[PDB]
């Protein structure tokens, strides 16, 4: 954490910092997007 | 003359505080630049 790196979460490849999420989410949601169609949140395959 | 002048500026203070339709020329400047930048970032989702 606290460093912008290249992540590979089962194909979801990007570059940016990884901070904790503080919003509501669903147990059947894997990622979140904004109006500009960019990935905003990433679900962890192993941990919750 | 001084009574009609001081009562004329008071009629601008209530017209500018009741409705916001008097600044329609300045609202179209901000809304056109916000619509041009929103359409530019939405074209990255296309395939071409």
């Amino acid at each position: 954490k606290n460093k912008c790196v290249n992540f590979n979460f089962n194909g979801l490849t990007g570059t940016g910092v990884l901070t904790e999420s503080n919003k509501k989410f669903l147990p059947f949601q894997q990622f979140g997007r904004d109006i500009a169609d960019t990935t905003d949140a990433v679900r962890d395959p192993q941990t919750l | 003359i001084a009574n009609q002048f001081n009562s004329a500026i008071g009629k601008i203070q209530d017209s500018l505080s009741s409705t916001a339709s008097a600044l329609g020329k300045l609202q179209n400047v901000v809304n056109q630049n916000a619509q041009a930048l929103n359409t530019l970032v939405k074209q990255l989702s296309s395939n071409f």
